[PDB]
C-alpha cells in the first residue's frame, strides 16, 4: 500500500482547513514539519492529540480515509503534514508525500532589499560575489532580476527559494559571482527585486 | 519529558559505512517497539527500519534491506542502525521515531503511533570531501551588517553573533548549493547606525564537518 | 484494545 495527499493546500488566517489522507484499515498519525526543523506529532492512532498541542486540531479516520483539521488557522500552522499508518501487505510503515499548507490573508508586507558590494578581503582572494539579501514579505514569492550598468545579467546568479523568518515574514538571497575585472569594468550593478507587482531597486558601485 | 537524541551521523563515500546511534531520556526503552524513519533533501518521511521491544523481530523497508541494520541496547537506552555499503540514495536527515503506545499496542511498523521524534541526523553519501568555509564580513538610524560564508561541503554551518549575545534583529539565510557542488551563506544583523564607530559586531561561524570555528569582525568600510 | 500488529512469536 501507500498514502495519498494533496501536496498543497490553502486556508484565510483564522479559517478552518481540512486535510485529507487516502488509505485503506488503518490507524494514522499527523506529523507536522516546519522547513528546518524535526517533525512533531500533532495527532497519532486517529484522534488522539497528544498533550501540549493546542485543541484546534483534531483528528477523524472515516472508512478508508484520514482527516486533519485545523480550526482558526493560525500564522504558526503554515507548515508541512504529514500522515503516518500502517502496509500491511509489506510489513512496513507508510507516509503520505506532505501536504504544505499556506496559510493566507496575512498582510501584505513590502521586502526590505539590502545590496552588499563584494568586500576588500574577497577581492584580496580574487573573487567578487554581490550579496542581495531580501527580507520582511508576504506572499513569499520573488522575482530578482541583475543589472550589468542597464543590461540584465545571464551568468552567475544563485537565488534561494523564499523561506520564513523568526517574525512569520518572508526572506530570500541572490547572489551573483564576478570576476574583480567585471565588479572595476561597470559603473554599477543593481537588483531587481519584484513582490506583487511592485519593484524594489538597489545598486551597488566600485 | 520524552527526548530521542541521535547521533552518527556525516560524510562517507558511497559503498563506505555508518553506525547511527539514538540515546532515549524520559522513558524506558524496553517497553517501547522502536523505529528509524528517513528525509532526502527536499522530499518527504519514509520509514527505513523497526525493532521489537526486545529486539526479536526487525523489519526493513525493500530498498536497505540487506545493507541497514537495525539493532538495541535496552541497557544504555539507545537504539542503533548500522548502515553498510551505502549509496548516493541513501543521503537523508534520520529520525529515531518512538510511539505513543508500548510494544503490546504498537508495533514497530505502525507509523500512525508516533509520538515523539530524534532532532535527525544528517547522511551525506557523496564521493566528494569535505571542505571548510572561507568568511569574509559584510560592511555596513539602522545598518545591515553581516558575514558571507563562503565555499564549504557538507551542511550545515551555524552562524551566532558576539558570542551569542547579540540574538535581535539577526537572520541567518539558507544556504545555496552552487552549480560546483559547495555551499554558501549569509548571516545579517541590523544593529544601530551611531553605535557603528563605538560598538564592535562578531560573527562566530561554525562548520563541525570539518571542525571549523572562525570568529570574524564586522567593522565599517575604509 | 489496541493490540500491536507484530511482537515476537512466543
Amino acid at each position: 500500500s501507500e498514502l495519498t495527499q494533496d501536496p498543497a493546500v490553502s486556508v484565510a488566517l483564522g479559517q478552518t482547513v481540512r486535510i485529507t489522507c487516502q488509505g485503506d484499515d488503518s490507524y494514522y498519525g499527523w506529523y507536522q514539519q516546519k522547513p528546518g526543523q524535526a517533525p512533531v506529532t500533532v495527532i497519532y492512532g486517529n484522534d488522539n492529540r497528544p498533550s501540549g498541542i493546542p485543541d484546534r486540531f483534531s483528528g477523524s479516520s472515516s472508512g478508508n480515509t484520514a482527516s486533519l483539521t485545523i480550526t482558526g488557522a493560525q500564522a504558526e500552522d503554515e507548515a508541512d503534514y504529514y500522515c503516518g499508518a500502517y502496509d500491511s501487505s509489506g510489513g512496513g510503515g507508510i507516509f503520505g508525500g506532505g501536504t504544505k499548507l499556506t496559510v493566507l490573508g496575512q498582510p501584505k508586507a513590502a521586502p526590505s532589499v539590502t545590496l552588499f558590494p563584494p568586500s576588500s578581503e574577497e577581492l584580496q582572494a580574487n573573487k567578487a560575489t554581490l550579496v542581495c539579501l531580501i527580507s520582511d514579505f508576504y506572499p513569499g514569492a520573488v522575482t530578482v532580476a541583475w543589472k550589468a550598468d542597464s543590461s540584465p545579467v545571464k551568468a552567475g546568479v544563485e537565488t534561494t527559494t523564499p523561506s520564513k523568518q523568526s517574525n512569520n515574514k518572508y526572506a530570500a538571497s541572490s547572489y551573483l559571482s564576478l570576476t574583480p575585472e567585471q565588479w572595476k569594468s561597470h559603473r554599477s550593478y543593481s537588483c531587481q527585486v519584484t513582490h506583487e507587482g511592485s519593484t524594489v531597486e538597489k545598486t551597488v558601485a566600485p | 519529558e520524552v527526548q530521542l537524541l541521535e547521533s552518527g551521523g556525516g560524510l562517507v563515500q558511497p559503498g563506505g559505512s555508518l553506525r547511527l546511534s539514538c540515546a532515549a531520556s524520559g522513558f524506558t526503552l524496553s517497553s517501547y517497539q522502536m523505529m528509524w524513519v528517513r528525509q532526502a533533501p527536499g522530499k518527504g518521511l519514509e520509514w527505513v527500519a523497526g525493532i521489537t521491544g526486545r529486539g526479536g523481530v526487525t523489519g526493513y523497508a525493500d530498498s536497505v534491506k540487506g545493507r541497514f541494520t537495525i539493532s538495541r541496547d535496552n541497557s544504555k537506552n539507545t537504539l542503533y542502525l548500522q548502515m553498510n555499503s551505502l549509496r548516493a540514495e541513501d543521503t537523508a536527515v534520520y529520525y529515531c521515531a518512538k510511539p505513543a503506545l508500548d510494544s503490546d499496542q504498537c508495533g514497530f511498523p505502525e507509523a500512525g503511533c508516533i509520538d515523539a521524534w530524534g532532532q535527525g541526523t544528517l547522511v551525506t553519501v557523496s564521493s566528494a570531501s569535505t571542505k571548510g568555509p572561507s568568511v569574509f564580513p559584510l560592511a555596513p538610524g539602522t545598518a545591515a551588517l553581516g558575514c558571507l560564508v563562503k565555499d564549504y561541503f557538507p551542511e550545515p554551518v551555524t552562524v551566532s553573533w558576539n558570542s551569542g549575545a547579540l540574538t535581535s534583529g539577526v537572520h541567518t539565510f539558507p544556504a545555496v548549493l552552487q552549480s560546483s557542488g559547495l555551499y554558501s551563506l549569509s548571516s545579517v544583523v541590523t544593529v544601530p547606525s551611531s553605535s557603528l564607530g563605538t560598538q564592535t559586531y562578531i560573527c562566530n561561524v561554525n562548520h563541525k564537518p570539518s571542525n571549523t570555528k572562525v570568529d570574524k569582525k564586522v567593522e565599517p568600510k575604509s | 484494545k489496541k493490540v500491536a500488529v507484530v511482537r515476537t512469536p512466543p
